């Protein structure tokens, strides 16, 4: 019972 | 331009070549004037007066109601039957996304194409239509249970702060459908966020008639329908369809009447051009599609008509009496118009058919709207189930005008056993409130409940709950079972001689019940049809 | 377009040779006479007749039985032999995703192909058709089930505003397959979107003849199974037997004569009465 | 201003529901009860140090106590007026019902002067007479939120209906009350002429008729008003002439 959001970085 | 005459806008809204006989919705009728007057009629005055009393316009609209009404129609045909911009559609969590921001910018950018125009042009944007489906899924109340990831609170604030805000914006209009209406934050459902709120429910029988004329138009005018069909004798005959149920009656008699001539399967899947240029949908295939359409809102109907598989065999002269104040009772809940809540109490010995009678007066009555409770429908449920079982069917009553419930073996539902003596408090106190509660204004409600255990009713103290009793003695004279053997059909009249000239030397104070004679005949009509077997039966029973 | 025309379809949704005969599935008729009748009635009479009467055709077909009695198997045969395109299958809990936001996302790219041929092509677009296995598994009724995420709640009403919403769809057959309708929620049984229902249950005597002579037949006409087999007296035997149980016969009694013969004896291989009774 | 409807004032009406049978003064008891409420309204609004008054209302079912104690509320005219009922509670569990009556008790102490009814006390505690089977929790938060003092310069006025004056007596829960009412059923058969005038049920030949036959065979009258007017009402519409109304009223008595 558990979710999950994402986060996102850029290219060096 | 406007000339010196005040004279209506150049692009109106509405146009004034309408009528709600073009629509097509039918049997909804007052609230349609509601709806057209409380927000369509502040866009057609000119803007001068508009504008010299001080007022904005509406931007908001909520239409809630049971499954399978006219929401959706009723949407679908405002959106685009207008003079404005393509709505934008939004399914019901088609909002969601997977990344930390994309949510709320989802919810952002409805408003964009809207608010850009009104500050570019003014009092003369076109006006901009945006629909929310299945409202009830992603806007719950703030701070409930639910919802563990920090979504539920986001998007709502989000919609509150760009519905009414520091900045305004007044060339909108937002719709929203729901089954559910209890769930709903409470913050958006005050004047300037969804103002005008309206219940679609189940059509009356004028409604019936109404739908059954909108469905069978095209038909009708093409020369496909035949001359014996009656739709007032339709309309009469549909007791719990609502709108979306007689399309599905319209649509399986059409197939019965096309299958007879291409017979899927088979060999004849061959198509003739004489007989499909003929085709006609006659009375017969309603009648037999009448069969297929079952409604949701009468399945109980099928169980009253269970109870009563036994017959009810009028011996003896206590039961006309019975069924005359049955009827009596339901007369007076019918005509007087102060009495809005009648309950009754029907007593007797166990085995003495009370269940029955109860059915037959109810089945007799002839109202919309009949349920019944009873032990079978709550096997195997947990306490809380079986409450929230109870107050949803007690609710489902309190619409219509006229309504019918049958509680059955009042004593069985709260777990009673003489040991403890135990039994459930909760569901007793339930079942104590719920039945003094009254009907919403205008409203009127008929309970009749069984029992066989009349003392411990009275022990507990929940004999003020009802209003008037109605005993129910068993069998004690010899010609009554006369009767019931001559209805059942035991032996010849020879038979039947014997064995009640028998039973007379070896039976005193006969007192049986008739549930249990029918069944010792029924098992007598095989070991031995003599007067033995039935004597003996009767005998050890009694 | 339109005018009268009262010839075939163009490209007929059935077929030009077609027979129950020769589907492959027996003890059940009159269900197919039902099926048949309700769902492929409409798809089948020339276009101009079926406007003109202004109907639309069924979205929806549930079919529920106990277990192993031939519902899978209806719902291959039909999804194999239409003409029509190829059947999206998702069996079980194949969506629920541990992202929010993308459990539903793998619900409404099932319709996809769908609307963007009805949006190009009419009323000339193939049939397209989408097999749910399992439905009672996810498609609860919502607001009872147990305290959770909330992602059962928005599953189901993701395909309800899917199936019948404010912008329409004409292509569409979907088939549901269950063990226990009760579980089922209340609004997707409404007329609209699963409007035809149908039971599956154990055959009779005659149903388990047809099935019989139907599983043992590419060993009859090759020649392969002896002349004292008698099939109604095994009919008579098996009692309370599913098609199931039916076929696992057949497979035991091919294993006893195999497992028998054995270097080139093959040639002679022939299934007797006394391996389907030791079977 | 039947197209707009208030948000919070959603409990006034079922107030005004309460009374909706109309009052009937059938006699003088009945004026000398609703002065001395109106009295007890007035000293709590005057006075400065007196910021919590309670009041018991008891008497024999069916006599007419709640409709009694809303009319005494809505004749106050104090801003703030709320009802506890069994009707808002039902269907709850224990702990939710817990917290609705602690959240009304904390909403009464913002406005100036505040009014609050409880009504049937017994059955808001679940009491039963098998057992005897009742739920502690409940009790025991009412015994302690009827005797907490609200904050500086607010005021309080609560009023709550009971059945089982002796039931009470026996919880030991007797000492949270400062005055008693009581309500005695009608005991003479002139007032239910005076009730019959007020509801036009037959002709004056006929409320004579059924006065004189009662007085003949009915001593010891002791009905309520309850029951007398839905005997009234039955008897509107089967048979006019007295049998019925006397062999309803004999019944019930
Ligand atoms: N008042 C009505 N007049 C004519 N047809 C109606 C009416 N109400 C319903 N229908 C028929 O019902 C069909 C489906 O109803 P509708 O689209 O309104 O469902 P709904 O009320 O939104 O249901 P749900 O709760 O499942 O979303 C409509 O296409 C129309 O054929
Ligand atoms: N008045 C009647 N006349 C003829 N048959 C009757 C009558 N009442 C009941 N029956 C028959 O009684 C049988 C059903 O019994 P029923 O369920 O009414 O009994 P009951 O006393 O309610 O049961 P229980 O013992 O569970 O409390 C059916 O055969 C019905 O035909
Ligand atoms: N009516 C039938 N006629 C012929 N064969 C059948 C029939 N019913 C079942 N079978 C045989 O059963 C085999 C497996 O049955 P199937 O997979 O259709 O069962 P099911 O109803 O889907 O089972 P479950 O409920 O376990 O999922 C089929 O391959 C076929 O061999
Ligand atoms: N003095 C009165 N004169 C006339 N009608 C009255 C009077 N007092 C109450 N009524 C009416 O009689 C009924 C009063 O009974 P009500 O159910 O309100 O009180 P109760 O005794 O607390 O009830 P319960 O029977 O539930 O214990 C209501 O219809 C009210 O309108």
């Amino acid at each position: 019972g558990q979710q999950i959001f994402s986060q996102a970085l850029l290219n060096a | 331009k406007s000339s010196n005459s005040l004279r209506p806008r150049s692009n109106a809204v509405i146009r004034p070549d309408f009528k709600f006989e073009d629509l097509g919705v039918g049997g909804l009728d007052k609230e349609f004037t509601k709806i057209f007057r409380r927000a369509f009629a502040s866009r057609i005055f000119p803007p001068s007066v508009i504008e010299k009393l001080g007022i904005s316009h509406v931007k908001g609209l909520l239409l809630y109601g049971p499954p399978g009404t006219g929401k959706t129609l009723i949407a679908r045909k405002i959106g685009t039957m207008l003079n404005a911009k393509e709505p934008k559609i939004v399914n019901g969590p088609e909002i969601l996304s997977k990344y930390v921001g994309s949510s709320e910018e989802n919810i952002r950018n409805l408003f964009k194409d809207a608010e850009a125009e009104y500050r570019a042009k003014g009092e003369e944007s076109s006006l901009h239509i945006i629909i929310f489906d299945e409202l009830d899924s992603v806007f719950k109340q703030r701070g409930s249970r639910g919802d563990g990831t920090g979504v539920g609170d986001n998007v709502v604030n989000q919609l509150l702060a760009k519905m009414d805000g520091v900045d305004q914006l007044n060339n909108i209009l937002v719709i929203g459908m729901t089954n559910r209406k209890d769930l709903i934050d409470s913050a958006l459902l005050r004047p300037g966020r969804f103002e005008v709120q309206v219940e679609i429910h189940l059509p009356d029988e004028k409604g019936r008639l109404q739908i059954f004329d909108i469905q069978t138009k095209k038909m009708r005018e093409n020369n496909m329908m035949s001359d014996d069909v009656n739709l007032a004798e339709l309309a009469a005959l549909t007791k719990n369809f609502s709108g979306a149920e007689i399309e599905g009656l319209v649509k399986s008699a059409s197939s019965f009447a096309i299958n007879k001539t291409v017979n899927i399967g088979k060999g004849a899947t061959k198509l003739n051009t004489k007989d499909i240029a003929k085709l006609k949908v006659t009375r017969e295939d309603f009648l037999n599609a009448l069969n297929d359409v079952t409604p949701a809102f009468g399945i109980s109907e099928e169980d009253l008509k269970t109870c009563v598989e036994g017959g009810m065999m009028l011996y003896s002269e206590r039961v006309n009496s019975i069924l005359k104040n049955g009827a009596r009772y339901v007369r007076q809940v019918r005509e007087s118009d102060k009495s809005r809540l009648v309950s009754l109490l029907i007593h007797g010995p166990a085995g003495s058919g009370k269940t029955a009678l109860a059915a037959e007066i109810a089945l007799k009555s002839g109202f919309p709207f009949i349920r019944l409770i009873s032990p079978n429908e709550l096997s195997g449920m947990s306490e809380s189930a079986k409450i929230a079982y109870i107050d949803n069917t007690f609710r489902d009553a309190y619409k219509s005008p006229l309504n019918i419930l049958v509680i059955d073996s009042l004593e069985t539902l709260v777990d009673w056993v003489p040991i403890g003596p135990r039994f459930s408090n909760n569901i007793l106190q339930m079942l104590k409130v719920a039945l003094k509660r009254k009907p919403p204004q205008d409203r009127r409600l008929l309970i009749m409940t069984t029992t066989s255990a009349y003392s411990v009713l009275q022990q507990m103290d929940i004999l003020s709950c009802f209003d008037n009793e109605i005993a129910v003695p068993n069998m004690t004279n010899l010609d009554e079972l006369n009767n019931v053997m001559i209805e059942s059909n035991f032996l010849d009249d020879a038979g039947r001689v014997k064995v009640i000239n028998e039973l007379s030397r070896s039976c005193p104070n006969f007192n049986v019940g008739i549930k249990k004679t029918l069944t010792n005949i029924e098992t007598a009509r095989h070991d031995e049809d003599p007067v033995n077997e039935l004597v003996e039966l009767m005998t050890q029973s009694a």
